[PDB]
């Protein structure tokens, strides 16, 4: 059905072994995010 | 003392060419007491007159684990013939010079990638970022 | 930080007369910048950091 | 200085005195990435990539830079290392009463 | 020599052949299976040799890639070479043309 896929798409071994990638876009890995604590920040008052 | 440098020969039998610079390639003068090269090192000639030396790095542990799996062999001599590789006259030097001219049949170490060295050479995927 | 680096690619079916037609126009698109134009409209602008 | 950036960033992390610093933080303009070139239209060019992609899967490739291409020299929370400051610092109260 | 010395010499399948009982078996090709490396050393007589080599150049494991070197025992007196020595071998002896 297609041709040609545009669409970020990672390179690993299992992959390559049917289809080429021609050469990259750009370089990234992968990483994690989690919620930021800053309402829990250091907060001030005249008394502390 | 013996008549030849190097034994005679008897496609796994492979050339390689690399250059010196960075902690990629390092060169180290050989060991005096015995005249080879010391453990984790890899042989390697060089032209200017034949004398034996010692290469090691990063770069070159890549070509251990490579040439082990693939199942082939190689033995890498230096370039003697300028930098990388520029293009003078439609003619190309260096590492470039050498693939072209079929006397080495691959090369490695640190090159980078553009349009215009792969007119001539065809590379593979990269492995580290620049 | 960063653990497993690779790239997004252009994907193509094996051995169609493209295969290195195409990865000359990704490479040489670095070189011209054009790759940074489309960087910068689509990727990094205002923020809270 | 303008040169190739896989040399400069291990250059600068391993220096004494830590006096030498990459702007942007790690920034690049022109990426492109290093290889082992082939004669062309080669045979092996199958199998010595599939070799490389490999050795991303168990992360052999991953440490390896941990054993030639590290530093000291902590690029992170930029450092300052005192400011000594000087008349340029205090530019407005020096105009304030002016 | 191997221990005392920092260059990587290394040994593995050591063999060891019987001709004493002469029963014409196999032994020695079933010992030989479980070879490999390009160097390859022996050490016999001039007369037994001839026998070794057979079986050995029978499993075919000498031509190309396999390099074979003599003690000066296996030379008889330079003046004739005896069959089923392997093309290309390298040995030493005691000084004669000279
Ligand atoms: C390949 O690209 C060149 C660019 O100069 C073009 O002339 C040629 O027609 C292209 N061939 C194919 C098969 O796409």
């Amino acid at each position: 059905q297609a041709d040609m896929i545009v669409a970020p798409l990672t390179i690993n071994n299992e992959r390559a072994q049917y289809i080429e990638f021609s050469k990259p876009f750009k370089y990234q890995g992968l990483t994690i995010l989690v919620k930021k604590e800053i309402p829990r920040s250091t907060l001030d008052s005249f008394m502390q | 003392q013996m008549k030849y440098y190097v034994w005679p020969r008897m496609d796994d039998h492979l050339s390689i060419v690399t250059l010196e610079e960075a902690p990629f390639v390092i060169v180290e003068s050989v060991d005096p007491l015995s005249g080879t090269c010391m453990r984790n090192t890899v042989p390697c000639q060089k032209r200017i007159g034949y004398i034996k030396k010692c290469c090691k790095g990063f770069c070159i542990d890549i070509l251990k684990k490579i040439s082990k799996s693939v199942k082939f062999t190689y033995d890498l001599y230096l370039v003697t013939n300028g930098k990388h590789g520029k293009k003078i006259n439609g003619t190309w030097n260096g590492m470039i010079g050498e693939v072209v001219m079929k006397r080495a049949y691959m090369a490695v170490g640190s090159l980078t990638i553009n349009e215009e060295r792969s007119e001539v050479v065809d590379f593979s995927v990269p492995f580290i970022e620049t | 930080e960063l653990f497993f680096r690779s790239g997004f690619g252009i994907g193509m079916r094996k051995d169609s007369p493209w295969k290195q037609n195409v990865s000359l126009s990704i490479l040489k698109s670095h070189e011209n910048g054009f790759m940074e134009d489309l960087d910068k409209t689509w990727v990094r602008y205002q923020e809270c950091d | 200085f303008i040169y190739d950036a896989a040399v400069l960033n291990y250059m600068a992390g391993r220096d004494e005195g830590c006096k030498l610093v990459t702007i942007g933080s790690g920034k690049v303009f022109a990426s492109t990435g290093y290889g082992i070139a082939i004669q062309k239209d080669s045979g092996w060019k199958r199998q010595v990539d599939l070799a490389i992609l490999q050795l991303f899967g168990d992360g052999e490739m991953e440490e390896l830079e941990a054993l030639w291409l590290t530093g000291i020299c902590h690029n992170e929370k930029n450092e300052v290392m005192s400011s000594q400051l000087d008349i340029d610092n205090m530019a407005g109260v020096f105009y304030m009463l002016g | 020599t191997i221990e005392n010395s920092f260059v990587g010499w290394e040994l593995e399948e050591v063999l060891l052949l019987d001709m004493s009982l002469d029963d014409g078996d196999s032994k020695i090709q079933n010992q030989l299976k479980k070879l490999q490396s390009p160097i390859i050393l022996l050490y016999c007589t001039k007369e037994e040799a001839t026998y070794i080599f057979e079986v050995a150049n029978s499993v075919g494991l000498t031509g190309y890639g396999y390099t074979w070197i003599v003690p000066s025992l296996v030379a008889g007196d330079t003046d004739t070479v005896p069959a089923e020595f392997p093309t290309g071998l390298i040995s030493v002896s005691y000084d004669e043309w000279d």
